[PDB]
Formats: structure tokens, sequence, C-alpha cells
């Protein structure tokens, strides 16, 4: 009962709780997909244009 | 909490570089209609004088 209701209930939480980090991580990816690839990109070719 | 906290950084940094983005894009189309206006308007004086 400890195992299935507090000590493997606690590693449920926190498998979802690694897959709430991957998801963000994911996000951060997204993030630098856009920023680096993207609004940096699209700041070197306006400012190339500029 | 970090990697919300790093999304929530780069999402400013998002949008600042985004509002730089917008200046240039804004000072690019600007530097067009100055051109466009001010080589015609060289363009007219130069003709009178021709």
């Amino acid at each position: 009962r400890i195992i299935s209701s507090e000590v493997q209930e606690s590693n449920r939480t926190e498998t979802e709780l690694v897959g709430l980090k991957q998801n963000l991580i994911n996000n951060k990816l997204k993030l630098m997909n856009v920023l680096e690839t993207g609004i940096m990109y699209k700041l070197e070719i306006l400012q190339e244009q500029l | 909490i970090t990697l919300e906290k790093d999304i929530k950084n780069l999402k400013h940094d998002i949008n600042e570089k985004t509002q730089i983005n917008e200046k240039l894009e804004l000072e690019l189309s600007e530097a067009n209609s100055k051109f466009e206006l001010s080589k015609q308007e060289n363009e007219r004086l130069l003709v009178a004088q021709r």
C-alpha cells in the first residue's frame, strides 16, 4: 500500500514532472528555432537590406 | 521552474528582438520610400537645371 499510494505514486508524479521537463525542453528548442534560425535570421536579412 | 523561467526570458528576448525587427522593417520601408522620393526629387531638380 505504501508503494502503490506513496512511493510508486510519487514516482508516477516524478515521471509526469520529467515529461513536463522534456516538453519544456522541446518548447525551448522551438524557441531557439524561431530565434536563431528565425528572428536572428530575420534580423540578419533585415539588417542586410537596411 | 528553471526551464519555465528560461522560456519566459527567451520570450522577452523574442519580444525585444521582434521589436528590433519591426523597427528594422519599418526603417527598411522608410529607406525605400526615402530613396524613391529623394531620387525623384533630385531627378526633378537636375531636370529643371537641364
